[PDB]
């Protein structure tokens, strides 16, 4: 919740919030990290390694197209 | 060498007592400079000698203490070479100049400096 | 009388660019603050930052580029300080005529910005840790160029970076020594530095067993009243959190002692710079003039219409010198086997010059010089290697010594600073110090604004600082103090007199006031003044001088404004770092 | 009052149950940080949008509504929230 706020911060001040969003917002997050990760893995094995490494993360996001 | 700073003690006991205001009056011309690149200017080194005499010559922890003025000192916190300048080499200036007011003072610090009388002849 | 024998261009009035201080020109007591005003704050921080910045200017290549364009508001804002209070910073600002809220610089202006300038702070207090620490491989180390911290650096992952070099500090600091605000004062005013603690000398040894030496080296002997620091837990330096929290986990006024702290030591431990500023002023040359701690451009200290006068009188003095020079008798006689070819060209150079200026008007006598200046240089070989109207900022003898956010200096008043940016190396693009001539220029540019925001960012901006505040100091109180008994260990000497455009020119309403010569001399400068202002200077013949230099920096500030207001509105326009192109596409749409 | 800094308050332990529950065996130590940025876009535009639901809504307590509508619109929908 305070990163929420805290990010919020930047567009508007003294922003209320309802607690139901702040679950909203991390139901949203923790699935697409967890899109991202197993994509990852894709990489990874398909790198013929083992152990997950950020040049996997990035090239994964390349891929799907987010810039 | 004890005895050095005795009368050295002595010596600037007298300038001190002697000049008015001797951070605007005082004079050390008959010593300018032995051998030096001649960084401190005078008045610099008279509120130190003044500083280090408020003290007096005690021989013990001065050099560290008139770093801690000049560390604290309004007017002399305003420059650096005073402060890259730890008690240890401002024991190079401060002696050199206790030397240059002995040396300026050299005919007047023994003038009140190794005569000791007795009981028993008039001197 | 030889030949009209050279007039001997004397170093002591004609000097360099750099005159001196001499710093006892009150001898007489000048304490009146009739200066005040509304426009006036105590800011006990102020000087202390002053030293922070010129430090930084002063190691341009120590130092990271984002610290190059630093503030003196970046560090207000920062370190959480508000100007007003006698005994430190009055917390908060009131806004507006009334206020019974204080301003509260988060709820004033975007905190993305207030973030960005305490991660500067933390990022400058890292890095002097580092100059201060990494010095087991002094200076030259495995990573040898650039600053020594980078953004990354205190972005690194470590987390608490700050521990160990804050373990190697409070190791060095206990005998490094303290300030007087962190030293555990006497409450016993009895141990005072001059005497001493306890007398260790039970009694003094008159009945010497050696009559043959009734002198005594032992007379009598104390123990010792040194300074003690604070107790740890009394010590902010042993609080844990600056390890991750970094500098921000004190109160200000503590942080800023910190600060200076730091750079005390680095300076006289940072080996790498300790010795490299020795070699860089303790080199094989003196002052023209003679050593001093303090010196400034010559126009600095008498002003442009002043100095350009005496230096018009200069140069015809020493033209007809060269004059004089060239058909010299031994000098003739020299000449035909070729002395030196500086001796050559200068003496025929000159002569067609006499020809061509002799033909030049009186009128024309004052302009010659500002329109031959860029040939004038070359001429100064055998005369000063530096013109006594020169650019200062090209000096390694003339850089130490030198301060340059003085501004002025006032009798019976004091000094005026001006905390602008750096100069040295980098920031030269734009640097507002340099020499009178194309300093002028520069001025003359933006009154016309032949310059704008686009081009002040564009050529170099971004490394510009970008605000400024303006401040006076009072030399001759403190002075007083100092020769008469420090009657100060936390008396101020600092007031501010505008940070913006809009107190700029306040400012200058109100200091036309004090150049109005005593006309109140002959009596029966505007009302109310007993009360909130003394613009009525005390009537007599003292000030004018003092009001010449005083119409000088009005005139000096007016030519400031038009840049510095440029700035005030560059940066409100080019904070972000953002593609501008589209902003001229803007333009070019409409 | 100011905040700051709280993408420190992701612990690597939370990291690495994500990346466990994704079904991976082992992890660079650099991937934290990687992961706190990438997350750190994502949520900023996700919260901007909505802000923009919000205002444009003139309230000043942003709602689920607007948290739901922003994802909607980026490829995300999520169920369970009206």
């Amino acid at each position: 919740q305070r990163l929420v706020r805290e990010i919020a911060q930047d567009f508007k001040t003294d922003l209320r919030f309802q607690s139901s969003a702040v679950m909203a917002l991390q139901e949203a997050s923790e699935a697409y990290l967890v899109a991202l990760f197993e994509d990852t893995n894709l990489c990874a094995i398909h790198a013929k390694r083992v152990t997950i490494m950020p040049k996997d993360i990035q090239l994964a996001r390349r891929i799907r197209g987010e810039r | 060498k004890i005895k050095r700073v005795k009368m050295q003690q002595e010596a600037l006991r007298r300038k001190l007592s002697e000049y008015k205001n001797p951070f605007f009056d005082l004079k050390l011309k008959h010593p300018p400079s032995s051998n030096n690149k001649r960084t401190y200017s005078e008045e610099e080194d008279r509120f130190i000698l003044l500083m280090l005499f408020k003290y007096g010559l005690d021989r013990d922890d001065v050099y560290e203490l008139v770093r801690d003025e000049i560390r604290d000192c309004p007017l002399f916190e305003l420059d650096f070479y005073f402060r890259s300048r730890t008690p240890v080499e401002l024991a190079r200036r401060g002696n050199t100049l206790l030397q240059c007011l002995e040396k300026e003072f050299n005919a007047g610090i023994v003038l009140d400096d190794a005569t000791k009388d007795r009981m028993k002849k008039e001197d | 009388a030889h030949e009209q024998v050279e007039p001997a261009l004397i170093p002591s009035n004609w000097t360099s660019v750099i005159p001196l201080l001499t710093s006892d020109f009150k001898n007489q007591y000048s304490v009146i603050s009739r200066l005040k005003n509304p426009n006036m704050k105590p800011v006990p921080y102020a000087g202390d930052i002053i030293k922070l910045m010129a430090f930084i200017n002063k190691f341009s290549s120590f130092f990271h580029s984002d610290l190059q364009n630093l503030s003196f508001q970046d560090f207000e804002v920062g370190l959480d300080l508000y100007p007003g209070d006698p005994n430190g910073s009055a917390a908060g600002i009131v806004k507006g005529p009334e206020d019974t809220s204080l301003l509260l610089y988060p709820d004033f202006m975007a905190i993305k910005d207030i973030v960005y300038c305490q991660d500067k702070m933390n990022l400058l207090f890292l890095s002097l840790l580092d100059l201060t620490f990494t010095e087991n491989f002094d200076g030259k180390s495995a990573k040898k160029k650039g600053p020594l911290t980078t953004w990354e650096n205190l972005k690194s992952s470590s987390k608490k970076v700050f521990s160990n070099p804050l373990y190697r500090l409070r190791l060095v600091a206990r005998e490094w020594g303290y300030p007087r605000e962190w030293r555990q004062q006497l409450p016993s005013d009895q141990d005072i530095s001059k005497p001493k603690t306890a007398l260790f000398e039970q009694d003094e040894q008159t009945p010497v067993v050696d009559p043959s030496h009734p002198e005594i080296l032992t007379p009598n002997i104390y123990t010792w009243n040194a300074n003690e620091p604070l107790p740890l837990e009394s010590n902010p330096l042993y609080n844990r959190e600056m390890d991750k929290n970094g500098i921000l986990a004190l109160k200000p006024m503590d942080r800023v002692v910190l600060l200076r702290a730091l750079t005390d030591w680095c300076a006289s431990h940072s080996s790498a710079i300790h010795d490299e500023i020795y070699k860089l002023t303790h080199g094989k040359k003196d002052p023209v003039f003679g050593i001093q701690t303090q010196q400034v451009p010559r126009y600095t200290i008498e002003g442009v219409d002043n100095t350009i006068n005496q230096f018009k009188k200069l140069c015809s003095l020493i033209q007809s010198r060269y004059e004089i020079r060239s058909k010299k008798k031994h000098f003739v006689k020299q000449l035909k086997e070729g002395k030196k070819p500086d001796l050559s060209r200068k003496l025929e150079i000159l002569k067609e010059i006499k020809a061509e200026l002799k033909n030049a008007v009186k009128s024309e006598k004052d302009e010659l010089l500002f329109s031959l200046y860029d040939k004038w240089v070359p001429l100064f070989e055998g005369e000063l290697p530096d013109q006594p109207l020169a650019n200062p900022f090209s000096e390694r003898l003339y850089k130490l010594r030198l301060q340059e956010f003085f501004l002025g200096r006032v009798p019976h008043i004091g000094d005026f600073y001006m905390p602008r940016l750096h100069s040295y190396g980098d920031s030269l693009e734009m640097s507002t110090f340099t020499d009178l001539r194309n300093l002028q220029a520069l001025l003359s540019k933006f009154k016309n604004n032949e310059y704008n925001a686009f081009t002040l960012f564009e050529n170099d901006g971004q490394s510009m600082s970008a605000q400024f505040k303006l401040f006076y100091h009072d030399t001759p109180s403190l002075a007083h103090d100092v020769a008469r008994g420090r009657n100060t260990s936390g008396k101020v000497y600092w007031y501010e007199l505008c940070h913006d455009s809009a107190t700029l020119l306040e400012f200058l309403e109100f200091l036309d006031y004090k150049i109005v010569k005593p006309q109140d001399e002959k009596k029966e400068t505007t009302d109310n003044n007993p009360s909130i202002n003394t613009n009525p200077l005390p009537k007599d013949a003292k000030y004018n001088t003092a009001r010449k230099k005083l119409q000088i920096l009005k005139e000096f500030l007016s030519d400031y404004y038009f840049i510095l207001r440029q700035f005030e509105q560059m940066k409100v326009q080019f904070a972000d770092m953002k593609p501008g192109k589209r902003q001229l596409r803007r333009i070019q749409r409409q | 009052k100011v905040l700051r800094d709280n993408i420190q308050g992701i612990t690597k332990p939370a990291i690495r149950r994500l990346a466990r529950r994704g079904g991976v065996k082992r992890i660079s130590g650099l991937i934290y940080e990687e992961t706190r940025g990438v997350l750190k876009v994502f949520l900023e535009n996700v919260i901007r949008d909505a802000v923009t639901y919000t205002e444009h809504a003139k309230r000043k307590t942003v709602t689920a509504m607007d948290v739901v509508y922003a994802l909607k619109r980026q490829g995300r929908t999520l169920y369970g929230f009206g």
